[PDB]
């Protein structure tokens, strides 16, 4: 009887609650007759205790049909992406405006006629880039969840206070469930697919951005139990960021753990005169650039422009600072070595800036492809080490500029001395050059 | 079982295991933890796995457990912990992190007094045991143990010990300057406490014939008293958090704007001007305050204050521009 | 080159519709849309005689 008759008799609207009273009465006589007919022993059974719980049996329904509808669209293995325009953001269906009784103090303001104001346009400027949402690709599930939450919040405003409070805390529960379901269910696909990590990061930064202004948009329309400041969503903002960051860097360390491995065949960049040591060195360098090319293609038009460029610069910094350390730790560099080391460095500069592709159109790529040193911090030392590889001793002395030139700011004096000793043989000219360098 | 036997029974088993783990930790039983596994992290992961694939009837209890296991994990992360390896938080601020400081430094962070773990975990896990009682009996549809059917007589109620447990941890978090955590633990606990009384007792026509009138009056009084406490506490939390946000070098404007919405309507700007009166030691702080004030005035649809905030922002920008050189903008700043 | 304006016309009109295709064909972003048997995309109103 409970699982087939009393479950479906529970109303879905608070207006129909009173009509349930007869069901409470009609059950009791059904309880009494079986007591007079000796079909029961006691007085209180589970058939009557379930009927008296109609209060909770109401809430535990209204607070689950909005939760199950969320988790239904959260465990789907089908992935979709939608682009977010900074100007156009989803708005609530028309906000509940207050009554006209508060318009007595409003019509006295909308009666002034001014013409000296429209004739003057202040030139004051603002840095509005710090309060918008940059272009990104968010999963359609997150957008549908946000629209469901907006609909639930709108519906809570046109009902009794019990339903409003239950729906508001069910909306809070929706994000609480989101914070724990997606990372656990997609555990396999957040390690092997670089695109999904960026998609998850974008979803978190979208939800965190919306949660900041979600509370204020319904501050004066809910019940007075929630109109003073307790109803808010700021507390969850710090957590979601940490959810969107740690997941992304887990992809970074996985990628770095490849590049260095692809450099394991570099053989410490020694004995370049050997043909095998040249071939095995070219093998590592081709694959290092190829990995970054494919990764940038995968991340193209997914991450925002700033973070994509910063992550690419960060990966390239680790790619270049290992080769720089290998070169600066060498001992013998002959004339043949000074040519092949420059040849290996040539490919990196030829196809380095060519990896950056923050947008889809080819014309927009070259604008960002020329600001590589702004993002990559160790670009200048590698440029200097390039042109030192075939520079003469007197040219090195000139470019040192007595500790004031680009080479002085690039490396350290002892490093330059060691590199010169590895480059030039034991001559009095080398001693004079070392005396020039302090 | 979670890898090979994904179904409702596995979810129920995982929920029961996670329930028993919290009870065992609450009873101060020393259990040998293998080295390399975080205990609160493993509790939270088990709760999440139970919540993902559980039946719709167990979904609410699993979600309630997940809401609090994450809070326990966050409390543990602020404490120096062992038996998993090295989990000392001060090891993070001692040196600069290459990978992290372009996706972390853009957001506000708070570093206060290090929390001692002996006073945190036993209280919070006992709270978890109290909030989610051990349930093994048959569950009829539309029933739970976190939004239950219970009477509130003179002194009868499960919320009463929970209030004292929250109060014990709240004062501890106050003196440790853990305001960022305190706001979340206040809001999450207040929501559950409000629901525990709301879920039954505002359908007056139906409630009187099932529980009487005096119980309704008692619930009405208790809700008002708890709300009056919470309103006063939230304002004091938010003011200090707002004070601490702006003192940083790279001020997080996005989070400061969110923190500004907690205060009442008319007293935000009144505070902000006071904040600009403790200002003019650094123009960058003035610009950061002016941007937030302009954004909040626009959000509040207050056109009049927006012009003043924009003029102040322009004055701060000109002051910074002149401070780059040797020109001083002091004598005329914030005048006509 | 000027006397070839015939072909230079066609080789334009026959490429702007091809490049626009290959542009949307080499994208690495994947999306899926469900197809309902009853509702199929129709041409904008057909040219009647």
């Amino acid at each position: 009887l409970i699982k087939n008759c009393l479950v479906y008799s529970i109303p879905t609207n608070s207006s129909k609650l009173q009509q349930y009273e007869e069901i409470i009465q009609s059950t009791e006589e059904f309880e009494n007759a079986l007591k007079e007919m000796r079909f029961l022993k006691g007085d209180t059974t589970d058939l009557l205790k379930y009927a008296r719980n109609i209060n909770s049996h109401f809430a535990n329904k209204k607070c689950q049909d909005v939760i199950v509808a969320a988790r239904n669209l959260m465990t789907s293995e089908i992935h979709n992406t939608v682009k977010i325009i900074p100007d156009s953001k989803i708005n609530v269906p028309e906000l509940p405006t207050p009554d006209e009784d508060n318009k007595l103090e409003v019509q006295k303001v909308s009666n002034t006629q001014y013409h000296e104001v429209m004739n003057l346009e202040p030139e004051n400027t603002l840095d509005q880039h710090s309060f918008s949402l940059p272009t990104c690709r968010i999963s359609e599930s997150v957008k549908k969840l946000m629209e469901l939450a907006y609909q639930t919040l709108l519906e809570a405003t046109t009902s009794s206070d019990q339903c409003a409070v239950q729906l508001f805390y069910s909306v809070r529960n929706i994000f609480h469930l989101f914070h724990d379901v997606v990372p656990t269910y997609h555990k396999e696909n957040l390690q092997k697919l670089p695109q999904l990590a960026a998609i998850h990061h974008n979803n978190c930064m979208y939800i965190a951005h919306h949660l900041l202004t979600l509370g204020h948009q319904f501050r004066l329309r809910l019940a007075p139990i929630l109109c003073d400041g307790t109803a808010t969503f700021v507390d969850l903002v710090p957590g979601f960021r940490r959810l969107g960051t740690e997941c992304f860097l887990a992809q970074m360390r996985a990628q770095k753990g490849e590049l260095l491995e692809r450099l394991s065949s570099a053989r410490n960049f020694s004995n370049m005169d050997d043909e095998e040591n040249y071939s095995a060195a070219s093998k590592a360098v081709r694959q290092v650039l190829h990995q970054l090319k494919r990764l940038g293609i995968v991340w193209q038009d997914v991450l925002p422009v700033n973070i994509y460029c910063k992550a690419m610069g960060t990966l390239l910094n680790t790619a270049i600072s290992e080769v720089i350390g290998k070169i600066t730790a060498l001992e013998d560099i002959s004339t043949e070595d000074g040519d092949r080391l420059y040849s290996l460095c040539k490919t990196v500069m030829d196809e380095g800036p060519q990896v950056f592709a923050p947008l889809s159109e080819e014309s927009k790529n070259k604008k960002y492809q020329e600001e590589v040193p702004v993002y990559v911090p160790k670009w200048m030392p590698f440029k200097e080490l390039m042109m030192m590889l075939q520079a003469s001793l007197q040219e090195i002395g000139d470019r040192w500029a007595d500790g004031k030139g680009p080479l002085a700011a690039a490396f350290s004096s002892s490093e330059v001395k060691a590199l010169i000793r590895a480059l030039f043989q034991n001559t009095e000219r080398r001693a004079a050059a070392l005396a020039k360098i302090k | 079982l979670f890898k090979y036997h994904c179904n409702a029974d596995t979810g129920k088993l995982l929920f029961l295991t996670c329930q028993k783990l919290c009870q065992m930790l609450a009873d101060n039983v020393p259990v040998t933890v293998p080295v390399g596994l975080n205990l609160p992290s493993m509790i939270h992961d088990l709760a999440s796995q139970a919540a993902t694939i559980c039946s719709p009837d167990f979904l609410l209890d699993a979600l309630e457990l997940c809401k609090h296991t994450l809070m326990a994990v966050e409390l543990s992360r602020q404490c120096q912990m062992d038996d998993c390896g090295i989990l000392m938080k001060a090891s993070f601020g001692t040196h600069k992190d290459p990978y992290e400081e372009w996706s972390y430094s853009d957001f506000f962070s708070e570093d206060g007094i290090v929390l001692e773990s002996q006073m945190v975990l036993p209280v919070i896990y006992e709270l978890i045991s109290s909030l989610v009682p051990l349930a093994e009996s048959k569950r009829y549809p539309l029933e739970s143990t976190s939004l239950p059917y219970c009477s509130l007589n003179e002194g009868d109620g499960l919320v009463l010990p929970v209030i004292n447990s929250i109060s014990a941890l709240l004062q501890n978090l106050q003196e440790s300057s853990q305001w960022e955590l305190a706001l979340r633990f206040v809001v999450g606990s207040f929501g559950t406490c409000l629901q525990h009384s709301v879920s039954n007792f505002m359908n007056a026509t139906l409630s009187e014939k099932l529980f009487g009138e005096t119980t309704l009056v008692k619930s009405r009084h208790v809700v008002m008293e708890l709300k009056e406490k919470a309103v006063i506490f939230i304002r004091e939390n938010a003011t200090t958090l707002l004070h601490k946000v702006f003192n940083c070098r790279l001020v997080d404007l996005d989070l400061a704007l969110g923190y500004c919405t907690l205060l009442p309507q008319k007293d935000v700007f009144e505070n902000l001007w006071k904040l600009i009166d403790k200002a003019w030691q650094n123009y960058d702080k003035i610009l950061a305050i002016s941007l937030v004030g302009s954004e909040l005035a626009s959000l509040y649809q207050e056109i009049e204050m927006g012009l003043k905030f924009r003029e102040l922002s322009t004055d701060a920008q000109w002051g910074i521009r002149l401070g780059k050189l040797g020109i001083s903008f002091q004598p005329v700043f914030r005048q006509h």
